[PDB]
């Protein structure tokens, strides 16, 4: 319907795509680095989610330049996506309040 | 790189008893350990994944346990087919690494060797060669001595022996002794004998045959 | 069906190089990694390296001298390992294994025995081993086949095209004068032979030969 | 009141199986876990497994061979442990314990002594132990009761229905000819006996028997 709802939907789909690609790319970037732990896909996908939500427990993280670059993309995609949802909620509340005031 | 220590290198158990293999990691690796079985002349085979997860097709007597730095692979009621080398491998940190492996040996009841002697074949002779083969099969303990005699006299020259590893079918051992002579040499003698001395008997087991 | 197919053997002259192959079947995913493992006779398993076919990136064990170069052909689903400038220290069985990106080797190839030597390839002579006329028999009879004068290792001996497996022992080969020799023995009920045929099948991959030898009573 | 109730004993033939029970009382929460612990004679405590009744999920000790299967009946507030195909290695006392989801075992059951044997159940013969006519007494007098020819363990001996506890020793049983025998002794002021009655109560759960034997001076 409205632009904000559409944008929020698209952002969520975009995020899921970034989570999957980031998981795949993180493993590709980290294998070959002695000591790295972000090296199998199941846990890499878990890592991508706790990174996108900015929780970052510290159980897993990248040690290489390219793994870190991948991490930044996931971080920004998560922060932006969740932020966009907040903006969509605000727009919805603002429209409803204008109606309620009879504006 | 993570070092995986498997000790002892050899584990001896009686048939039917429970046995446990040890794998220690140089640093804490959660449950990222996997176990493989490798029989003589065979390729490694996955037994347990992620320390304790069973694999489809693997007998239920196989189980694993542990987390952190110490892991164990256990076999309930070990049997002949379990005779093999066992390795652990970690996937917690790059690069993946393997332990040095532990061999499983079974202590079965003593068994006298079955001795068979074989004269050289016509096909071989036709090539100016003559090999007399002797088989000492399915005996236990693995300790055994073979002696060759040509026309009553001990012979040590031209003899080559080969011993198999413990058999994964009955936990016994076997050995072959081959006396290789030129066709000419083989011709100037009549009787060839193979004698086996084993803990199971004070007297040697002898098998002979006359070239004529 | 066999998930990973590897040639049985490769003979290499010192200083030379060789290209090993590993053809994969079954499910293939973008997350699949093909690994190579080295095992010297009597020794344990040593990780060589890995490659991800979907991207073509390869990593190698840093703890050992780099003798390998990994590549992969996505169309023919085949992974390759180029071993260069080999020495006798490089003689061993090289296995390829498939990992689904989750850390363990679910399936392994049969392994390729690589021998680094100056000697020449020699197929084996297969002679029958039937008991003499004076040999007394019991409930069972023991037969066998002599495999000698071959190079390099290995040889695969089966009985009755593999249908006969119980009661079989194949002894480790012995090296003498740049040639190997081994024997295989089989025990069947005395009543079944020679009524039911017994034949030994000998395959020597290095010379692309496989011969059969029927074991019949001595005339 | 007793929070966890467990039967006293169970005799099982080798190869067979048995179902142990643990009835709970007191406060019951959705966060409660029921644990089972094994203790062989003379040995320590070994964790077997746990179950959360509110959900029915159970976990087991991976370090030992799995002989148990845990279930729970929410209506009767009872947890069960099925031990199958037992051997003499399975003979021991099995305790159930309750944990509120915070890591420690606040309360324990009395434990069920499980004996894996082919022998048959035999209630005990209870004989009195009164001093002879030549026995000189001091400030105190010692009496007792002989409990012999029973199987399997255990037996619980009390004096005066438990009201008499001080000055009591019950010796460990001794096995001979597939039967146990033990004695219990009690010491009371010489002035109180036989003026005040002294009786030994013997319970043998495996045979569902409990007998009393009054100790009176020898005629
Ligand atoms: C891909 C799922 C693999 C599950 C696994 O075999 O892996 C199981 C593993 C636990 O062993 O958990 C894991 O790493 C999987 C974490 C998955 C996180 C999903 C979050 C969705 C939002
Ligand atoms: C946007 C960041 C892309 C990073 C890709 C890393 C690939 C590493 C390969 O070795």
């Amino acid at each position: 319907s409205a632009l904000h709802w559409r944008a929020a939907g698209a952002a969520t789909v975009l995020l899921v795509i970034v989570l999957l690609a980031g998981s795949y790319l993180a493993v590709l970037a980290e294998r070959g680095a002695p000591g790295a732990q972000l090296i199998t896909y199941p846990r890499a996908l878990w890592w991508s989610v706790e990174t996108a939500t900015t929780v970052g427990y510290g159980d897993l993280y990248p040690v290489t330049l390219w793994g870190r670059c991948v991490a930044v993309v996931v971080m920004v995609a998560g922060i932006t996506s969740f932020g966009l949802v907040t903006a969509a909620l605000a727009t919805w509340f603002v429209g409803r309040e204008q109606e309620r005031r009879g504006h | 790189d993570i070092l995986l220590t498997q000790s002892p290198a050899i584990l001896s158990v009686s048939p039917g008893e429970r046995v446990s293999f040890s794998c220690r990691a140089s640093q804490s690796i959660g449950t990222d350990i996997h176990w493989y079985q490798q029989r003589t002349n065979g390729s490694p085979r996955l037994l347990i994944k992620y320390a304790s997860e069973s694999i489809s097709g693997i007998p239920s007597r196989f189980s694993g346990s542990g987390s952190g730095t110490d892991f164990t692979l256990s076999i309930n009621s070990v049997e002949s087919e379990d005779i093999a080398n066992y390795y652990c491998q970690q996937s917690n940190r790059w690069p993946f690494t393997f332990g040095s492996g532990t061999k499983l040996e079974i202590k079965r009841a003593d068994a006298a060797p079955t001795v068979s002697i074989f004269p050289p074949s016509s096909e071989q002779l036709t090539s100016g060669g003559a090999s007399v083969v002797c088989f000492l099969n399915n005996f236990y303990p693995k300790d055994i001595n073979v002696k060759w005699k040509i026309d009553g006299s001990e012979r040590q020259n031209g003899v080559l022996n080969s011993w198999t590893d413990q058999d994964s079918k009955d936990s016994t051992y076997s050995m072959s002794s081959t006396l290789t002579l030129t066709k000419d040499e083989y011709e100037r003698h009549n009787s060839y004998t193979c004698e086996a001395t084993h803990k199971t008997s004070t007297s040697p087991i002898v098998k002979s045959f006359n070239r004529n | 069906q066999v998930q990973l197919q590897q040639p049985g053997a490769e003979l290499v002259k010192p200083g030379a190089s060789v290209k090993l192959s590993c053809k994969a079947s079954g499910y293939t995913f973008t997350s699949d990694w093909i690994h190579w493992v080295k095992q010297r006779p009597g020794h344990g398993l040593e990780w060589i390296g890995e490659i991800i076919p979907s991207y073509g990136r390869a990593n190698y064990n840093e703890k050992i001298q780099k003798k390998a170069t990994l590549t992969a052909d996505k169309s023919s689903s085949t992974a390759f390992m180029q071993l260069s400038s080999l020495t006798s220290e490089d003689s061993a069985v090289y296995y390829c294994a498939r990992e689904r990106g989750d850390g363990y080797f679910a399936v392994w190839g049969a392994g390729t025995t690589v021998t680094v030597s100056s000697a020449k390839t020699t197929p084996p002579s297969v002679y029958p081993l039937a008991p003499g006329s004076a040999a007394q028999t019991n409930s069972m009879v023991t037969l066998g086949c002599l495999v000698k004068g071959y190079f390099p290792e290995p040889v695969t001996v089966t009985w009755n095209s593999g249908s006969l497996s119980s009661g079989v022992h194949t002894f480790p080969a012995v090296l003498q004068s740049d040639l190997y020799t081994l024997s295989s023995s089989v025990t069947v009920p005395s009543s079944s032979w020679p009524s039911e045929t017994v034949t030994c099948n000998v395959a020597h991959p290095a010379s692309s030969t496989k011969v059969d030898k029927k074991i019949v009573p001595r005339d």
